[PDB]
This record gives C-alpha cells, structure tokens and sequence, in this order.
RNA sequence: CCGGAGCGAAAGCGUUUGCCAAGAACGUUUUCAUUAAUCAAGAACGAAAGUCGGAGGUUCGAAGACGAUCAGAUACCGUCGUAGUUCCGACCGUAAACGAUGCCGACCCGCGAUCCGGCGGCGUUUGACCCGCCGGGCAGCGUUGCGGGAAACCACGAGUCUCUGGGCUCCGGGGGGAGUAUGGUUGCAAAGCUGAAACUUAAAGGAAUUGACGGAAGGGCACCACCAGGAGUG
C-alpha cells in the first residue's frame, strides 16, 4: 500500500511498445525530488506535463 | 634485392647469418686462456667448455657447463687467440 | 539421410545371414 | 533484543533468485535461526509467474514486517542464484526483491553474492545436442 | 498454536581480544524445555563477519568465520573458525593474460590447532612491459608455488593460534611472499585465499578465556 | 565450399579440445568454438542503487559487482542476438565492437 | 586462469607433489663415415559407441514408463528411469579419425607478433622487463599474390606442369545397382578387411552470378495494414 503520487515528465524518450501505442518518458517528483522513476505512457503528451502514478516502485526495464 | 652480390658480402651479413649458411661455414666458437686469479699457469678452455674444467693440480673450477658458452667463474680473466 | 540407409542395410544382411545360416 | 539508541540489529537475508521461484529468506548471524522466509509463489496463484518481479516485491514486504516485530532493522543480503551445474545468473526477482527491503523501511549493509561454483562440474541435464526447441 | 518466537532469548555473540570491535552481535535461541537445553544448541553456531565490522578500518573483502565455544550468562563467546575471501575479491582479482600460482599446506600450530591454508599469486606485469602476456614458465611457477609451501609453513609452525590470527588480519603472510618471489618472478595479488581448522583440540576454558580476557 | 580459414574455430596445432556446455540451452560446444561473453555487472541494478545507498548502514560503501562468465553456442548465440552475421569481406575483422 | 598458446606419430593431453623411462629444438672446432629417402605381403598404436569377466554405480541417460503438445506425436518439451557413463583385464580397429590437402628434399615475397634454445646490446626492477640477431615450431596480415587454379581461394603452397621429368608409397576413371551378392579371411558377437555382376540412367556433381523465397538479421515506408476510435457490415 502506497499513496497516489503526482509526477511530472521531464523529457520524453519517445515511442515505445508493440503498436507504439505507448511512450515511455522520465518523471519528476514535484514535492520530493529525491525519486527518479521511468514510466511508460498510453496517450498524446506534450513535455512538462503531470501524470499519476499510483505503483511508483516497479519499473518498466526501458 | 634484385641484383645482389652473393660473392663479396659484407662481413655484416656473414657475421650475422647462420653459421651453416655463410658462403663458406665457419664456427661461431674459438678458444681462450683462462687464468686463475689465484695460480698463475694459463690453460687453454674451449668457448661452449660443456665440462667442469678445473685448474690441473689445483681445486679452483673455471668454467660451467650451459646450453651455450661456458660461465667462468668470478675473477677467472681470459682472452680469445686467433 | 544417408547413415539410416547405411543402418538399414545392416540390419538387412542381418537377417539374409539368418535366413540362410538356417538352412544348414 | 534492548539496544541503547535503538541500534541495528544485523541480520542474514539469503535471496535465492532463481528461475520459476524466488526465496526471501531471513536468517540470524549465524544463519541456523530462521526470522521469516516468503517466497514468490506464496504471493500468487499461477504459476507461470512465480518468479515474476511483483511476486519477489510482495514478499519482500512480508518478510520485512515480521524482521520489525522482533527487532531486526538491518540485513546482510546474500543473493543466490540457481549455481552449481544450472545457470549461475540471478533470477528476475533479484533486484525486486533486494529495492523493496531497503523501501519498506529496513536496512541494507554487507551485500555479498554467494552462488555455489564447481571447481569442476558434473554432466548437466540435457544430451550433448541440448534443450533444442 | 503458539507462537514459536515467544520462547526465543536473545544472546550476545562476542569476539576474541585479536580484533577491536568486540561486540559482533545478537543472536536468538529456544529458551531452556524439556530435556534440550539452550547452551548446548548454541555451541555449534558459526559466524561469517567481515574483516571490516570486527577491526576499526581494515579491508572488507577478507572474512571470519568464528564458531561459539561456550555461553556464560547471557553472551555466548566465539572462537577463529576459519578465513575466507570474497567472491568478488576472488573473481577480480583472476584475470586473463597471465598465471595464478595456488598452493595450499597443512600446518599446525604450536598448539594442537591443525589448519589448511591456501594461497594464491598471480604475475605482475612490469610498467615498461609491451608484452601483453605475462606468463612464467613451469619451474619458475613451481619454485614460486614452493615458496609459498615455505613460508606458509614457518609463519604457522612456529607460531600459535593467536599469533597466526594476528598475521591473518593483515596479510603479513601474503606481503612475505610478494617480497620473496620478487627474485623469481614479479608476483601481483599475493593472498592467502582461505584457512580450514581441519582438527581442533580438546576444548579447555582456560584458552577460550585467554582470548577474550 | 570452406566458408571460414578457421573452421570456425581456434585451433592450430592440437586434436582435440575439452568441450563446454552452454548456458541457455547446455549443448557440448567445444571450448575454442565457444563463443564467450564476460559480463561483469553490479548485483544492484542502476534502478536501484539509490535505494540500496539511502538503506545503507555505512558511509562510503562501494557495491560489488557479479562476475559471469558465458559460454554460448552458434545456435544460441545467433538466437539471443550476440553475434550476427557479416559480410563476406566484413567478416575477417576479429577487432570486437567498441 | 585457458590464449587462433604448448606437447604428442596420430587418437589424444589442464589440481599439488614424488618416482620411472622417453622426446623435440637449441649449443658443439665431440664421434661413426653413407650407415640414407620412400616403402607390397607384415606389425604397434588407435575418440566415441559396442562385446566379455570382476569392482563400482554421484550426476547424466539409449531402451522403457508417464505427463504434456498435436489432426495423430511411439518426436521435439517436462517428470522418473535400464543398459551404459568411471576403474581393472582381455577383444572390436571404426569417425566430418579433416588442414576433407601423404612422406622426404631444393628453389621461391614482404612485414609485425608468438613459444623454445642460443648470441649480443642501454637502462629500469629483485631472474623480471626493454632493443636486435640465429635455428626450430603453432599461426596471422599485406600480397589485389612476379605465380597457380573451374572459381571460391592457396606463401602450414593448392607456387617453381605444354617452358609438361628430384625420389617413393597409397589411390581416382559418368551417376546408380553397391560397399550389395558370392567366395576367402578375422571376430564371443556386433562387424572389419577384400569385393563383383546382371540390370538401370543422360546426367549426377563442383564454384560463382542474377533473381525469387525464409517461421534469418539490420534499416525504413501507406488506414487498399495496425494501435486509439468513429460508421458499419456479417
Ligand atoms: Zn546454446
């Protein structure tokens, strides 16, 4: 049990997946910025955007 | 090399080449009087000695049998004859 | 394959010796 | 175990991060004494993933509750992979298993690799042409 | 039903007078039912510790197995079990391009400790060497692993328990032998990889006490 | 028609070689025409070494590394993509990818 | 550690130490003085598997059983598992036993490394290392090979063959039938060596080129493809 984190993408690494339907960007942490996770992303995101995490411990091995 | 005098080389060359393959084969050994810093009779010891050679009448060793020349012991002066 | 071909020859003249060591 | 200043008390955490499974077991110094061990197939029900990254990280939240009830709050980790005549590389459900013990608020000291190598081997399973498929 | 760690005491591992940090420990046993007792389960426990947890600043890919001899009251004392590198100390140290010299004896001590320790050596390359590979020939290998038998075998011999553990703790052992085959070949990572307490004498209170007295 | 100089391999001079068994499928490769792969990376992943360093019980402590040794064969090799193949004249380079 | 490194006639050979005999190369202003090279019928050795008599039997695993997978699956995968796998004595003498390249000798390009012996040179480090030379050995690159060959490729020659001749042994004669039948011979057996014919066939095959194709790799492009969706259609 973790709480909803907020994090916000500071660059885009592009086009992941099978289809490319997904894109894997580097996050930010807004409050604690001593959390780097890499989190793939299913939908148009242009960069400084913030998305929810909810996991924020596993990783997705690029 | 595409006119080389094979009659007249250079002593360079024959010094350097083979002993079996010079323009007429001559041994790389000679022969030296080793002196005993103790006595004083000169005895004459091949290059490659290949034998214990100690002084006659004495107990000094002069040389040591290797794969190669002969390794005189500490003192022991000599000199090559021609 | 030509080592199977080999094994079934083998084992052919394997039985032509049976069938003729029979009739003697 | 009453420590002034509420000192670590060091524990043994061998990991055997194989293939199909993964172990997370507690120990004593000495290793004779088990604290608690949970594995990757407790934590899930088929067994295609059972040694799959979210199963090891289940259990290693497991095991680092019971290690705070009785007083451990450091580890010596020891990762094991399957060694000997099989494959001698860790499992997926290592670094799981090792990132979720120092998240679940425990510590981490001594990290050693403990993988049993033959100075010369038996014949491993499987004929001289391999597991072709 | 109930639960088992409600009868587990905890007691306090310690470490001989050859090390600083003597302090190695906590560890925890059944309480005293029925016919077994808590002492004698607790006389068979080894310990793996690292060089650097049991000395102020030392190295800490060389460790320590110290196995307990006797529990009074509350802290069950430790004796030298056995030596053992790292693994990781181990495989950085075999590296390609050049030859490792193993040698192992067996020793005992003045006291009737009799040990296993093993070597290992590997060619130093030279600073103006262009040769990649620094290989020594097999009768330079033999008089370097001969050595190593030579001085293995007086630094232990002549010596007891407590002095041996003592050149353990730094590599005196494996510094003489570097300086010793210096003649016959540059020797690079001179270590003494590993020591087995094959047989050990009859246990007596009064060395265990020398110790951590 | 001789595709290779080497046979494949590297032997000159000898008969017979102890033959390895591979990794991901055990197959008895021999030990020249093995084709080896030493990796040596750390037991805490850079995704974790964070993690591991604010967990850590000491001050300067430096992770340790795992040593694997691989021994792959042709079949498996070509498989997990380690090696590929090369043109005629591409591939008499022995140099390894930088 | 372990190498396109070493040794051995090959097969083959990798923990320490001791013992026994043997060997190449190098060194020699030692000795014998042609004793040599290659060699039918003979003979030693000879991976793995297999056979016979004992000891042993951890792993692995023919056969076999079972669980999957599939149209079927006595296969591939998985779980158990016999003979074997190890040692001793005695047989079999077979491999993609390969460098698919017999052995001895002469001439024939260059360059940089490597192992062993020897020789010389200037320092560094307590023999090691550095720079050359000689002999022998395992190899490599440049040869766009002075040459060879149907190419590929070959300087461990596959070079010095129409400008055809250093010595000698084995051995090939279109593809199948066929390493079969029979006979001889060897073996406990399995089989080895020797080994045809009737008949059948116009090709078989070698190297390379272009194209096509791949449940081969890399790099790219469209909704007559897909992801996310909108309309449907059936
Ligand atoms: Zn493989």
């Amino acid at each position: 049990v973790q709480p909803i984190k907020l994090a916000r993408v500071t660059k885009v690494l592009g086009r992941t997946g099978s289809q490319g339907q997904c894109t894997q960007v580097r996050v930010e942490f807004m409050d604690d910025s001593n959390r780097s996770i890499i989190r793939n992303v299913k939908g148009p995101v242009r960069e400084g955007d913030v998305l929810t995490l909810l996991e924020s411990e596993r990783e997705a091995r690029r | 090399p595409l006119a080389k005098d094979l009659l007249h080389p250079t002593p360079e060359e024959e010094r350097r080449r083979h002993k079996k393959k010079r323009l007429v084969q001559s041994p790389n050994s000679y022969f030296m009087d080793v002196k005993c810093p103790g006595c004083y009779k000169i005895t004459t010891v091949f290059s490659h000695a290949q034998t214990v050679v100690l002084c006659v009448g004495c107990s000094t060793v002069l040389c040591q049998p290797t794969g190669g020349k002969a390794r005189l012991t500490e003192g022991c002066s000599f000199r090559r004859k021609q | 394959r030509a080592k199977w071909r080999k094994k079934r020859m083998r084992r052919l003249k394997r039985k032509r010796r049976k069938m003729r060591q029979r009739s003697k | 175990p009453q420590v002034a200043e509420g000192e670590n008390v060091f524990g043994v955490c061998h990991i055997f991060a194989s293939f199909n499974d993964t172990f997370v077991h507690v120990t004593d110094l000495s290793g004779k004494e088990t604290i608690c061990r949970v594995t990757g197939g407790m934590k899930v029900k088929a067994d295609r993933d059972e040694s799959s990254p979210y199963a090891a990280m289940l259990a290693a939240q497991d095991v680092a509750q019971k290690c705070k009830e009785l007083g451990i709050t450091a580890l010596h980790i020891k990762l094991r992979a399957t060694g000997g005549n099989r494959t001698k590389t860790p499992g997926p459900g290592a670094q799981s298993a090792l990132r979720a013990l120092a998240r679940s608020g425990m510590k981490i000291g001594r990290i050693e690799d403990v993988t049993p190598i033959p100075s010369d081997s038996t014949r491993r399973k499987g004929g001289r042409r391999g597991r072709r498929l | 039903i109930v639960d088992p760690f409600s009868k587990k005491d905890w007691y306090d591992v310690k470490a001989p007078a050859m090390f600083n940090i003597r302090n190695l420990g906590k560890t925890l046993v059944t309480r005293t039912q029925g016919t077994r007792i808590a002492s004698d389960g607790l006389k068979g426990r080894v310990f793996e510790v690292s060089l650097a947890d049991l000395q102020n600043d030392e190295v800490a890919f060389r460790k320590f197995k110290l196995v307990t001899e006797d529990v009074q009251g509350k802290n069950c004392l430790t004796n030298f079990h056995g030596m053992d590198l790292t693994r990781d100390k181990m495989c950085s140290m075999v590296k390609k391009w050049q030859t490792m010299i193993e040698a192992h004896v067996d020793v005992k001590t003045t006291d009737g400790y009799l040990l296993r320790l093993f070597c290992v050596g590997f060619t130093k390359k030279r600073t103006n060497q262009i040769r990649k590979t620094s290989y020594a020939q097999h009768q330079q290998v033999r008089q370097i692993r001969k050595k190593m038998m030579e001085i293995m075998t007086r630094e232990v011999q002549t010596n007891d328990l407590k002095e041996v553990v003592n050149k353990l703790i730094p590599d005196s052992v494996g510094k003489d032998i570097e300086k010793a085959c210096q003649s016959i070949y540059p020797l690079h990572d001179v270590y003494v990889r590993k020591v087995k307490m094959l047989k050990k004498p009859k246990f007596e209170l009064g060395k265990l006490m020398e110790l951590h007295g | 028609t001789k595709k290779r100089r080497n046979n494949g391999r590297a032997k000159k001079g000898r008969g017979h070689v102890q033959p390895i068994r591979c990794t991901n499928c055990a197959r008895c490769v021999p030990k020249d025409k093995a084709i080896k792969k030493f990796v040596i990376r750390n037991i805490v992943e850079a995704a974790a070494v964070r993690d591991i360093s604010e967990a850590s019980v000491f001050d300067s402590y430096v992770l340790p590394k795992l040593y694997v040794k691989l021994h792959y064969c042709v079949s498996c090799a070509i498989h997990s993509k380690v090696v590929r193949n090369r043109s005629r004249e591409a591939r008499k380079d022995r140099t390894p990818p930088p």
